[PDB]
Protein backbone atom coordinates (compact mmCIF):
# COMPACT_ATOMS: atom_id res chain seq x y z
CA UNK A 1 0.00 0.00 0.00
CA UNK A 2 2.83 2.17 1.04
CA UNK A 3 4.81 1.87 -2.56
CA UNK A 4 1.07 2.38 -4.14
CA UNK A 5 0.58 5.71 -2.77
CA UNK A 6 3.92 6.87 -2.17
CA UNK A 7 4.52 6.73 -6.17
CA UNK A 8 1.16 7.99 -6.58
CA UNK A 9 2.72 10.95 -4.54
CA UNK A 10 5.08 11.00 -7.63
CA UNK A 11 3.02 11.08 -9.98
CA UNK A 12 0.75 13.68 -8.78
CA UNK A 13 3.14 15.92 -8.14
CA UNK A 14 4.90 15.76 -11.38
CA UNK A 15 1.42 16.18 -12.92
CA UNK A 16 1.22 19.50 -11.60
CA UNK A 17 3.96 20.59 -12.64
CA UNK A 18 4.22 19.14 -16.57
CA UNK A 19 0.53 17.56 -16.93
CA UNK A 20 1.55 15.15 -19.90
CA UNK A 21 5.04 15.52 -20.32
CA UNK A 22 4.87 11.49 -18.66
CA UNK A 23 2.12 8.69 -19.09
CA UNK A 24 -1.10 10.31 -20.68
CA UNK A 25 -2.16 13.06 -19.17
CA UNK A 26 -5.15 13.92 -16.57
CA UNK A 27 -8.29 15.42 -17.49
CA UNK A 28 -11.01 16.97 -15.61
CA UNK A 29 -12.83 13.91 -13.93
CA UNK A 30 -15.15 12.36 -16.84
CA UNK A 31 -15.06 14.84 -19.41
CA UNK A 32 -11.99 16.21 -21.97
CA UNK A 33 -9.56 18.83 -21.39
CA UNK A 34 -6.33 18.10 -19.64
CA UNK A 35 -5.63 20.57 -16.80
CA UNK A 36 -3.21 22.89 -17.72
CA UNK A 37 -0.30 22.88 -15.27
CA UNK A 38 2.44 24.71 -14.09
CA UNK A 39 4.98 23.95 -17.36
CA UNK A 40 1.78 24.35 -19.66
CA UNK A 41 1.02 27.56 -18.87
CA UNK A 42 4.22 28.67 -20.02
CA UNK A 43 5.38 26.79 -23.10
CA UNK A 44 2.87 27.06 -26.30
CA UNK A 45 2.30 29.93 -28.64
CA UNK A 46 -0.41 30.73 -25.90
CA UNK A 47 2.35 30.66 -23.26
CA UNK A 48 2.64 33.68 -20.83
CA UNK A 49 5.59 35.06 -22.20
CA UNK A 50 3.58 35.75 -25.74
CA UNK A 51 -0.03 36.04 -25.12
CA UNK A 52 0.96 38.43 -22.50
CA UNK A 53 4.04 39.48 -21.70
CA UNK A 54 5.61 39.80 -25.78
CA UNK A 55 2.23 41.07 -26.25
CA UNK A 56 -1.11 42.42 -24.70
CA UNK B 1 -20.79 63.64 -68.83
CA UNK B 2 -19.98 65.32 -65.80
CA UNK B 3 -21.91 66.08 -63.06
CA UNK B 4 -19.68 68.31 -61.07
CA UNK B 5 -18.45 70.41 -64.38
CA UNK B 6 -20.65 69.42 -67.64
CA UNK B 7 -17.94 68.57 -69.50
CA UNK B 8 -18.08 65.36 -71.10
CA UNK B 9 -15.07 62.32 -70.46
CA UNK B 10 -12.19 61.98 -73.19
CA UNK B 11 -13.04 58.59 -73.37
CA UNK B 12 -16.34 56.50 -72.94
CA UNK B 13 -17.02 54.40 -70.05
CA UNK B 14 -18.93 51.31 -69.91
CA UNK B 15 -22.46 51.40 -67.95
CA UNK B 16 -25.87 49.54 -67.29
CA UNK B 17 -27.60 47.19 -64.77
CA UNK B 18 -25.53 45.03 -62.49
CA UNK B 19 -26.28 42.91 -59.34
CA UNK B 20 -24.24 43.13 -56.35
CA UNK B 21 -24.96 42.93 -52.52
CA UNK B 22 -24.24 44.34 -49.40
CA UNK B 23 -21.81 42.01 -46.95
CA UNK B 24 -22.96 40.72 -43.89
CA UNK B 25 -19.97 42.54 -42.50
CA UNK B 26 -20.88 46.89 -41.69
CA UNK B 27 -18.77 49.00 -40.20
CA UNK B 28 -22.22 49.98 -38.07
CA UNK B 29 -20.81 46.99 -35.81
CA UNK B 30 -17.73 46.23 -35.88
CA UNK B 31 -15.90 49.37 -35.66
CA UNK B 32 -14.65 50.27 -31.82
CA UNK B 33 -12.71 52.03 -29.55
CA UNK B 34 -12.44 52.10 -25.71
CA UNK B 35 -10.55 54.03 -23.31
CA UNK B 36 -10.48 52.37 -19.95
CA UNK B 37 -12.44 49.23 -19.46
CA UNK B 38 -12.33 45.85 -17.93
CA UNK B 39 -9.37 43.19 -17.38
CA UNK B 40 -8.86 40.05 -17.97
CA UNK B 41 -8.96 38.62 -13.91
CA UNK B 42 -5.60 36.98 -14.34
CA UNK B 43 -3.36 39.76 -16.00
CA UNK B 44 -4.36 43.42 -16.02
CA UNK B 45 -4.53 43.15 -19.97
CA UNK B 46 -7.63 44.53 -21.47
CA UNK B 47 -10.12 41.84 -23.52
CA UNK B 48 -10.55 41.10 -27.25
Amino acid sequence: IIRNEKRMLQEAVDAVIDNGRRGSPVTNPGSERPLRSLTDILSGKQGRFRQNLLGK
Amino acid sequence: YDGRTGEPFEGPIVVGQMFIMKLYHMVEDKMHARSTGPYSLITQQPLG
